[PDB]
């Protein structure tokens, strides 16, 4: 399966300067373009390579768009921040969500659009591509305009049509970049804190998609509750990482395991402390 | 490619 | 400031004829500004909207385009039928339009032809109205450069006289201005000799007209 | 999330008053009515900026204390009360009723007026034909019709059944303080010497109506 | 209006350190809901200028990440931190670079 994915930020900067608005947008994990109203130029910079082989009359389009988009948002930072009724002068944000899944052959799966005002959640969309779940007094408002208007026909005509098919082209161009998977190479070790208790973490390392679950097997059961984890970290460079830890008694060690499973993993790894 | 046509506002 | 000035252009669409109108700001825009016709007397109307997406009225001929740079902000005209005072309205930082232009122009040219003034002088009911009206009546004239004589007095009465304004026909795309003038019964009593001279853009030479009694 | 208007050619508020307009069609409720307002030759956002709903219905007010907050997505958007007489009582305020998207038809509307320049209660009408002197090139008879309301009429000519060639006219402040429009109508000789000249003038405003009578 | 979420400041370098080598410090800070973020990466409490980042995403339930980094050696003197500052963190907390953790 294969998804894209549209963010677009947009931070209320009051007083000091005009709304900023970074667009991000994404394939599968990977960002390929950017948009910062605060930067060298006014373009949807690319952000992946195999993008660049667009021409002059794609960025020109998606330009005009994302602008349009931002424009978008600079009109109802000031409709959301006004029924909420909030204050002005004060920072607040919106944020945005599109998308279209695919299926591993090609084919429509679901389609998502999810609003979010400060933080919380606002007007999103099913999966059947036809109603809206508002998810407050405000978003009971906006979906009743977009339910008017047909914007979910639109939209859905977007997702499918549109989407699908710039995503498998996309995929296509991108074939040799996003139809790949890395297995997370294994690292582990343990920081004893005294002589008689320990922690031990486990380490994953260099794996495209940020779906992975690490699972200390205590013995026959995953100790659950003796599970420090941290999120998933962004490597900087495309891939990705996260540990998880556990406090161990000495020598108890050996009745741990670290058990995990990542796409490129066909099967799930067995992670036994070396005692040396 | 983001949306074509200019969205119904929020 | 924010100061929406007008750069306009005029005077000419008779069946197909192209017109470019351009507006000035004293702000920066990204990509936008606002565009609406005004019908002459009535109905102010949505037109092309914005820059770099225009959206456009059922009137979708005409064209409006991004300058990026504010040198200004342009829409293109053709045909006839659309004669509108065409403002130029705030975008960037959306305002709800908060401030407008000021307004340009656009006609449909048929001949560009001089005022036609025959003299009436008004019936004796212009007396009865306690002020003296007597009428310039002008014909099939562009708009209204003619300097059309008020010799009620057999004097120029400029200011303290009022003028009720006709528009253009749209048959000749040209008024059919009459003239009405507040000054008194006793102004028209006192003077009979009544001529209207008209000098003007296309009348250079005062041409005067006398009327004949009945 | 296309619409349409509403709201009356509102007459004198020589007394303070109020004055309405009202939606149809979808419902904005969220970003609706704007009340712009406009003078001859310019255009003003003053009270009502978003008004239905999204708050704060003063978005760029910059006017106060006459100019009120009214009312709100009832489905009827506004009703925007004036609070003067006298000052600035001239214009024709209008309503964005369509505001619903950045770039979607803003179907704003089609009425929204005023008092008039002049004040209190305009008198009943004076008519006044014009007789043309002769006749060259374009034959013209005048009828005009002073002291009344600025609002328009309708004019009736050869008994009413000719009311080709009239000139409908606009009025003007003029000393009086009464506003006056005429209907000049062009007859061909050929017709002006075939048919009698009759001049009616209807103006529900001055509530006087005369037929007047011109004969060659 | 908000919760403001509060940063979760994650000091690390997207390579295992290795002793005088070119890495990365990330200063990955987590769902933070704000984002009005004041990341400053100390070289040992002086603020580094030469400092990027990348741009500002989100996540499910809509807490921003950031991934400020940039150049550095490792050095065993110098005790690499990242001053993230907040409108929650009412002192610009000092998570340092635990190389061990």
């Amino acid at each position: 399966s294969h998804s894209m994915r549209y963010f677009f930020t947009s931070v209320s900067r009051p007083g000091r300067g005009e709304p900023r608005f970074i667009a991000v947008g994404y394939v599968d994990d990977t960002q390929f373009v950017r948009f910062d109203s605060d930067a060298a130029s006014q373009r949807m910079e690319p952000r992946a390579p195999w993008i660049e082989q667009e021409g002059p009359e794609y960025w020109d389009q998606e330009t005009r768009n994302v602008k349009a988009q931002s424009q978008t948002d600079r009109v109802d930072l000031g409709t959301l921040r006004g029924y909420y009724n909030q204050s002005e002068a004060g920072s607040h944000t919106i944020q945005i969500m599109y998308g279209c899944d695919v299926g591993s052959d090609g084919r429509f799966l679901r389609g998502y659009r999810q609003d979010a005002y400060d933080g919380k959640d606002y007007i999103a969309l099913n999966e059947d591509l036809r109603s809206w779940t508002a998810a407050d007094m405000a978003a009971q408002i906006t979906k009743r305009k977009w339910e008017a208007a047909h914007e979910a026909e639109q939209l859905r005509a977007y997702l499918d049509g549109t989407c699908v098919e710039w995503l498998r082209r996309y995929l296509e161009n991108g074939k040799e970049t996003l139809q790949r998977t890395d297995p997370p190479k294994t690292h582990m070790t343990h920081h004893p804190i005294s002589d008689h208790e320990a922690t031990l973490r486990c380490w994953a390392l260099g794996f495209y998609p940020a779906e992975i679950t690490l699972t200390w097997q205590r013995d026959g059961e995953d100790q659950t509750q003796d599970t420090e984890l941290v999120e998933t970290r962004p490597a900087g460079d495309g891939t990705f990482q996260k540990w998880a830890a556990v406090v161990v008694p000495s020598g108890e060690e050996q009745r741990y395991t670290c058990h995990v499973q990542h796409e490129g993993l066909p099967k799930p790894l067995t992670l036994r402390w070396e005692l040396s | 490619v983001v949306v074509g046509a200019v969205g119904v506002g929020k | 400031d924010i100061q929406m000035t007008q750069s306009p252009s005029s005077l000419s669409a008779s069946v197909g004829d192209r017109v470019t109108i351009t507006c000035r700001a004293s702000q920066d825009v990204n990509t936008a500004v606002a565009w609406y016709q005004q019908k002459p007397g009535k109905a102010p109307k949505l037109l092309i909207y914005s820059a770099s997406f225009l959206y456009s009225g059922v009137p979708s001929r005409f064209s409006g385009s991004r300058s990026g740079t504010d040198f200004t902000l342009t829409i293109s005209s053709l045909q006839p039928e659309d004669f509108a005072t065409y403002y130029c309205q705030q975008s960037y930082y959306y305002f709800r339009p908060i401030t407008f232009g000021q307004g340009t122009k656009v006609e449909i040219k048929r001949t560009v032809a001089a005022p036609s003034v025959f003299i009436f002088p008004p019936s004796d009911e212009q007396l009865k109205s306690g002020t003296a009206s007597v009428v310039c009546l002008l014909n099939n004239f562009y708009p209204r450069e003619a300097k059309v004589q008020w010799k009620v007095d057999n004097a120029l009465q400029s200011g303290n006289s009022q003028e009720s304004v006709t528009e253009q026909d749209s048959k000749d795309s040209t008024y059919s201005l009459s003239s009405t003038l507040t000054l008194s019964k006793a102004d028209y009593e006192k003077h009979k000799v009544y001529a209207c001279e008209v000098t003007h853009q296309g009348l250079s030479s005062p041409v005067t007209k006398s009327f004949n009694r009945g | 999330v296309q619409l349409v208007e509403s709201g009356g050619g509102l007459v004198q508020p020589g007394g303070s008053l109020r004055l309405s307009c009202a939606a149809s069609g979808f419902n904005l409720s969220y970003s609706d009515i704007h009340w712009v307002r406009q003078a001859p030759g310019k255009g003003l956002e003053w009270v009502a900026v978003v008004m239905p709903d999204s708050g704060h219905t003063n978005y760029a007010d910059s006017v106060k204390g006459r100019f009120t907050i009214s009312a709100d997505t009832s489905k009827n958007t506004a009703y925007l009360q004036m609070n003067s007489l006298r000052a600035e009582d001239t214009a024709v305020y209008y309503c964005s009723r369509a505001t619903n998207i950045p770039v979607y038809a803003f179907d704003y509307w089609g009425q929204g007026t005023l008092v008039t320049v002049s004040s209190a209660s305009t008198k009943g009408p004076s008519v006044f034909p014009l007789a043309p002197s002769s006749s060259g090139g374009t034959a013209a008879l005048g009828c005009l019709v002073k002291d009344y309301f600025p609002e328009p009429v309708t004019v009736s000519w050869n008994s009413g059944a000719l009311t080709s060639g009239v000139h409908t006219f606009p009025a003007v402040l003029q000393s009086s303080g009464l506003y006056s429009l005429s209907s000049v109508v062009t007859v061909p000789s050929s017709s002006l010497g075939t048919q009698t000249y009759i001049c009616n003038v209807n103006h529900k405003p001055s509530n006087t109506k005369v037929d007047k009578k011109v004969e060659p | 209006e908000a919760i403001q979420r509060t940063p979760k400041i994650q000091v690390y370098s997207r390579h295992p350190a290795e002793n005088g080598k070119s890495n990365f410090l990330n200063c990955y800070v987590s769902g933070f809901h704000p984002s009005d973020i004041e990341v400053d990466l100390l070289k040992n409490g002086e603020r580094i200028e030469k400092v990027e980042h990348s741009d500002l995403s989100f996540s499910k339930d809509w807490s921003f990440y950031l991934l400020y980094y940039t150049e550095f050696t490792p050095t065993e003197k110098d005790e690499y931190a990242c001053r993230v500052n907040h409108v929650t963190l009412s002192q610009p907390k000092i998570v340092k670079w635990d190389r061990d953790m």
